[PDB]
């Protein structure tokens, strides 16, 4: 099966430089070109350019045309971007997509433009009780606290729990460090026979904190 | 250099109803033009391709239309799981251009919150900071007020939201409030208490602690 | 042959006319004495009249002493080809006896190492196909010099989406192609055949669809293997 893995989250600062790739499996890296895509937060897809993989030609669209930068390893069958000057506006994340066939997307690579220092986050339990019960359901979470950059993956007891589960959008605290909240709502019976667990990762600082949420 | 124009800008329609959505673009590109869904948080999935070739695995609802300039998409009888911004793209020659997008949401029933209070963890008291989480559960329509009352006293400037996109399965929202102090000022007051404003809600509905209690 | 030329008589004594009923249904080119190299989907096509190969030719139409139509004792498609892909369209044909050599009839040696034409190379295709979209069917060979497109390009969205695999290759077609009836005819890239031009629903001329070569060095175990 065809699958494109692109590299992790990056924090740069402005004016340095970053080299995202692309890795390809599952057919011939060179029968197919690739194409670089841009969605900055909250915003629309943006048509960044392609790359022949087989002749290494380049075409950019106009508003990517000067620090943007299409590469290959064909020997490896990886795809890279490198962005030149970087700008707090070039915070975004960045997709490849394999041109033609069936279509083919990478997970993407956040990359953030800040003069901010990378930071862990602070996991909080939020209890369930008595006025945190919706009848004979009741509702936990985890705060995850002061953390940069973006951004932060919540699962519930290693993916095993995923109904019920509201992981918010994170909000950018007056600090300029990130917080957010992940919930889930389960039968008030439970609360003494399961065990929940939130699994935290922030892969910008390294941070993978597995947290019990137990009635207090 | 080809231009795209993608209308409307967002929508919203019921379970069943048939979404239009159109692109325009600035020249002739005969029928290579391409639709993709992007749900929340998710990856573009390209639905539709030239020709109006519905891509294999994807419902029968979805559909794309004309040639030359003018293209629809059409979603014939909308269901909860097609809430998500659609995009489309033109391929008829190099650099590709994606339009401005479509954000399509679900009109659904009124449904009222259920209220959730959270008082800071013993743990982040230890470092000097408390927490207050105020939780507003699977409700519609996506306006909401709440209001964070210390010992009956309004607070202001110490708070921040959070809404989830809609749910792909029940269409609601749901929504975090944060009030934030120090360990210091949240020792000094006992009565916590988070007012809820919503459509679904006769009268606003507060949920509250006692700080210790 | 789309925006090409009338080809010097005999300068590619290679070339073969596959006819169906005396008619000339697609191109061919004669690989061994007895054996010519088309493409399958023209044996599809053929069904039920007699399929014969001519050799010799320039004008389809005017009499020639070098001008030698042969019957077809076995018609053997390559086992993997459908009639609904555009994979493996290879068909060998074996002539009733071998065919009589000279000025205006040779067997063109065959690409045998499995390594890609490079993108930009000129290759020169030949045929009996359409000169015009309204169908009109040249009396005399016609021929063009394309230059290769690269892969990656030719599977494009736009193009042919992916359906150029490592057995295939493309040309460029903007205006200048391999048209309705140059199937099954030689793609010679510096005096070998590199390619066999592919049946299929193609429209023409238009540059958003490159021209689909099946690549001979891939089948050359196959070839092989029938032609022995
Ligand atoms: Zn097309
Ligand atoms: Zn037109
Ligand atoms: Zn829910
Ligand atoms: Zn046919």
């Amino acid at each position: 099966e065809v699958q494109l893995v692109q590299s992790g989250p990056e924090l740069k600062k402005p004016g340095a430089s970053v080299k995202v790739s692309c890795k390809a499996s599952g057919y011939t890296f060179t029968n197919y070109g690739m194409n670089w895509v841009r969605q900055a937060p909250g915003q629309g897809l943006e048509w960044m350019g392609w790359i022949n993989t087989y002749t290494g030609e380049t075409t950019y669209a106009d508003d990517f045309k000067g620090r943007f930068v299409f590469s290959l390893d064909t020997s490896v069958s990886t795809a890279y971007l490198q962005i030149s000057s970087l700008k707090a506006e070039d915070t975004a994340v960045y997709y490849c997509e394999r041109e033609g066939g069936v279509n083919n997307w990478g997970q993407g690579t956040l990359v953030t433009v800040s003069s901010a220092s990378t930071k862990g986050p602070s996991v909080f339990p939020l209890a369930p009780s008595s006025k945190s019960t919706s009848g004979g359901t009741a509702a936990l979470g985890c705060l995850v606290k002061d953390y940069f950059p973006e951004p932060v993956t919540v699962s519930w007891n290693s993916g095993a729990l995923t109904s019920g589960v509201h992981t918010f959008p994170a909000v950018l605290q007056s600090s300029g460090l990130y917080s957010l909240s992940s919930v889930v709502t389960v039968p008030s019976s439970s609360l003494g026979t399961q065990t929940y667990i939130c699994n935290v990762n922030h892969k910008p600082s390294n941070t993978k904190v597995d947290k019990k949420v137990e009635p207090k | 250099d080809i231009q795209v124009t993608q209308s409307p800008s967002s929508l919203s329609a019921s379970v069943g109803d048939r979404v239009t959505i159109t692109c325009i673009t600035s020249t002739d590109i005969d029928d290579d033009m391409n639709w993709y869904q992007q749900k929340p948080g998710k990856v573009p999935k390209l639905l539709i391709s030239g020709g109006n070739t519905l891509r294999p695995g994807v419902p029968s609802r979805f559909s794309g239309s004309g040639s030359g300039t003018d293209f629809t998409l059409t979603i014939s009888s909308l269901q909860p799981e097609d809430v998500a911004t659609y995009y489309c793209l033109q391929s008829d020659s190099l650099p590709y251009t994606f339009g401005q997008g479509t954000k399509v949401e679900i009109k659904r029933t009124v449904a009222a919150p259920s209220v959730f209070i959270f008082p800071p963890s013993d743990e982040q008291l230890k470092s000097g900071t408390a927490s207050v989480v105020c939780l507003l559960n699977n409700f519609y329509p996506r306006e909401a007020k709440v209001q964070w009352k210390v010992d009956n006293a309004l607070q202001s400037g110490n708070s921040q939201e959070s809404v989830t996109e809609q749910d792909s399965k029940d269409s609601t929202y749901s929504l975090s409030s944060t009030l934030t102090l120090s360990k210091a000022d949240y020792e000094k007051h006992k009565v916590y208490a988070c007012e809820v404003t919503h459509q679904g809600l006769s009268s606003p509905v507060t949920k509250s602690f006692n700080r210790g209690e | 042959i789309l925006g090409g030329r009338e080809a010097e008589a005999h300068a590619r004594p290679y070339m073969a006319s596959v006819q169906v009923n005396g008619e000339h249904l697609c191109g061919g080119v004669l690989v061994a004495e007895q054996w010519v190299l088309s493409a399958a989907h023209c044996l599809e096509d053929a069904a039920d009249g007699k399929v014969q190969v001519l050799l010799g030719a320039h004008s389809l139409s005017q009499p020639e002493p070098s001008k030698r139509l042969y019957d077809v004792l076995r018609a053997v498609p390559h086992p993997d080809s459908r009639p609904d892909t555009i994979d493996h369209d290879l068909l060998l044909l074996q002539l009733s006896e071998k065919a009589t050599l000279g000025p205006a009839v040779r067997p063109l040696p065959w690409q045998r190492v499995d390594r890609d034409v490079e993108p930009g190379t000129l290759c020169d295709v030949a045929g009996w196909g359409i000169v015009s979209h309204a169908g009109r069917r040249p009396d005399r060979l016609q021929h063009v010099l394309l230059p290769v497109l690269d892969r990656a390009t030719c599977n494009r969205r736009t193009h042919h989406d992916g359906a150029i695999t490592q057995r295939m290759m493309c040309a460029e077609s903007n205006r200048r192609d391999s048209c309705k009836g140059d199937s099954g005819g030689p793609l010679v890239c510096g005096g070998v055949l590199e390619g066999v031009v592919t049946s299929g629903s193609r429209v023409c001329g238009n540059r958003k669809k490159p021209g689909i070569y099946t690549r001979v060095a891939s089948y050359a175990a196959w070839i092989d293997s029938v032609l022995a």
